[PDB]
RNA sequence: AGCCAGGAUGUUGGCUUAGAAGCAGCCAUCAUUUAAAGAAAGCGUAAUAGCUCACUGGUCGAGUCGGCCUGCGCGGAAGA
């Protein structure tokens, strides 16, 4: 029962993906290219989480799930790395509008009651890396 | 190190330390370090103690040092008989009564301000405690 | 607000002051305004927790002595030197 | 912790949804995760179910404010009481399946119409 | 064994007692923060 | 105080790094479901995982916490 961040229609280098779930009995390029067939529609330099199910049989069933609160306000105010000052030194911007489509992604992600909360928890991870909404 | 930049005479007599304090109350800072003891601080001393409390508060808020030492002692040398004079200077002193206040500390948290002080008192020969300052 | 009992003072001077003191009591004043002065004992304990408070100092208070109040403010305090203790008291007629 | 204003005020929102409410169901919380109650929360908020876990010297205090007295037995173990305010039902049909979705726990005593019901008969519910 | 005249709480696993007339201060956790007075 | 239970989502917050995922280091430290759950008080990893803590519900049943001021004692305390 693990999880990892793996980046779009990507799998297999050795230090981020191989061992880590493979000291655990899967076999390690069903993951690697069910997923790339999965996330192949994600588009490419988003990490896009992945739940990985192991069972004592060893054959695995994982829930991809959208992009992190972080990648898609990395990708929403345009940017690239966040702020390594947050709330200090600010990185870029989003509109209501991209944190209620990124807060619509992680509706299927959150536990929020109302896109408001969903729009709020990625008001949360907006502040934390140090972009502006606007 | 604190010491009188000049002084109208080069020598002082032994004098004796007796009576309670001056400037019982903590005039500037929110906190402050009170002796309760009876006794002389050699510079070396105040400043050890200062730099403990500066280590201590990161830099921050702000420190008084209410004593100074202007006093001078003398030292004979060893192996040196009695007399041929009075002895050259060793260094200077603030002579300490009970219930002078050291130094004086604000802008600052009391938790930390008590700590600061315990950290500043290793350093010095004499009692002494933490006080307020107070409205009247 | 605070009320605080008293006695008349029958003595004076250093002695009785340290008597007094060692009691765990403590001599204080009443002037001010048309009268004459009116010297009073008070328990140490009871205005050393009271004035525990700020508010001690700004406002007017009373002064149960003999059965008769006066009313008080706050005038000057000396304190024991290094001591959580209190030497004396000036009450200036409210 | 709890000043006893905290108390007040806490018995006075228990006692306020629990007039308000049309049934509520008391139930056993222990030995569950977090993730499968925030599942139960959104299954909740979605039902019109008002979820909660409250003190239980507590409860006592805020259902002396009726018709929910008959429960006070049934606040002896750790409560955790569903009120739906929206419907009746909801919450009786919603924890039987979720108590034999995780077998933890119980789900003790219910309360409808003024009446306390026993545990294999809240299938009326 | 730190033997010495001013003995403390080094944690909060550090806990305090009085044997034989010496002040001790015994940790389960941490062997090198047990000492006794002396 | 003990003992049963949980210590959640966004999320591996961003920065940085071959890796930093609460726990090298830098900066923020928000919001959600909340009974409660620190963008985490320590052990832990190549980084994780793994282990307690803060916090809260249960059982328990009446006093408990730690400063202040003093009285008398303990350690500190070895020599022909
Ligand atoms: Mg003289
Ligand atoms: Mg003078
Ligand atoms: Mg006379
Ligand atoms: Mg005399
Ligand atoms: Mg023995
Ligand atoms: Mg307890
Ligand atoms: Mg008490
Ligand atoms: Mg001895
Ligand atoms: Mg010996
Ligand atoms: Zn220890």
């Amino acid at each position: 029962y693990v999880k990892l961040q793996v980046a779009a229609g990507m799998a297999n280098p050795s230090p981020p993906v191989g061992p880590a779930l493979g000291q655990q009995g899967v076999n390690i390029m069903e993951f690697c290219k069910a997923f790339n067939a999965k996330t192949d529609s994600i588009e490419k330099g988003l990490p896009i989480p992945v739940v990985i199910t192991v069972y004592a049989d060893r054959s695995f069933t994982f829930v991809t799930k959208t992009p992190p609160a972080a990648v898609l306000l990395k990708k929403a105010a345009g940017i690239k790395s966040g702020s390594g000052k947050p709330n200090k030194d600010k990185v870029g911007k989003i509109s209501r509008a991209q944190l209620q489509e990124i807060a619509q992604t992680k509706a299927a992600d959150m536990t929020g009651a109302d896109i408001e909360a969903m729009t709020r928890s990625i008001e949360g991870t907006a502040r934390s890396m140090g972009l502006v909404v606007e | 190190m604190l010491q009188p930049k000049r002084t109208k005479f080069r020598k002082m007599h032994k004098g004796r330390n007796r009576g309670l304090a001056q400037g019982t109350d903590v005039s500037f800072g929110s906190f402050g370090l009170k002796a309760v003891g009876r006794g002389r601080l050699t510079a070396r001393q105040i400043e050890a103690a200062r730099r403990a409390m500066t280590r201590a508060v990161k830099r921050q808020g702000k420190i008084w040092i209410r004593v100074f030492p202007d006093k001078p002692i003398t030292e004979k040398p060893l192996a040196v008989r009695m007399g041929k004079g009075k002895g050259n200077v060793e260094y200077w002193v603030a002579l300490i009564q009970p219930g002078k206040v050291l130094y004086e500390m604000d802008g600052v948290p009391e938790e930390l301000a008590r700590e600061a002080f315990k950290l500043a008192a290793a350093k010095l020969p004499i009692k002494t405690t933490f006080v307020t300052k107070t409205v009247m | 607000m605070f009320t605080i009992n008293a006695e008349v003072r029958k003595e004076q001077g250093k002695g009785a002051s340290r008597r007094l003191r060692a009691a765990n009591k403590f001599p204080a004043i009443i002037y001010g305004g048309k009268e004459a002065p009116l010297a009073i004992e008070l328990d140490h304990d009871k205005v050393m927790n009271m004035q525990a408070k700020a508010e001690f100092y700004s406002e007017v208070l009373t002064i149960v002595v003999d059965g008769k109040e006066i009313k008080v403010k706050a005038q000057d305090v000396q304190r024991h030197p290094y001591k959580p203790k209190l030497q004396h008291i000036d009450f200036v007629r409210a | 912790a709890l000043n006893l204003q905290d108390k007040q005020a806490i018995v006075a929102e228990v006692s306020e949804v629990a007039k308000g409410a049309l049934s509520a169901v008391v139930a056993d919380s222990r030995g569950v995760t977090v993730d499968k109650m925030t599942e139960l929360r959104k299954a909740g908020r979605e039902a019109g179910v008002y979820m909660r876990v409250v003190r239980n010297t507590l409860l006592r205090r805020a259902v002396e404010g009726t018709p929910f007295e008959c429960l006070k037995d049934a606040f002896v173990g750790p409560t955790l009481i569903a009120y739906v305010t929206e419907h009746p039902g909801a919450a009786a049909r919603l924890f039987k399946e979720f108590a034999k979705a995780n077998a933890k726990f119980e789900v003790k005593a219910a309360a409808f119409e003024g009446e306390l019901i026993p545990a294999s008969q809240i299938d009326r519910l | 064994m730190k033997v010495r005249a001013s003995v403390k709480k080094l944690c909060r696993n550090c806990k305090i007692v009085k044997r034989d007339g010496v002040i001790r201060v015994i940790c389960s956790a941490e062997p090198k923060h047990k000492q006794r007075q002396g």
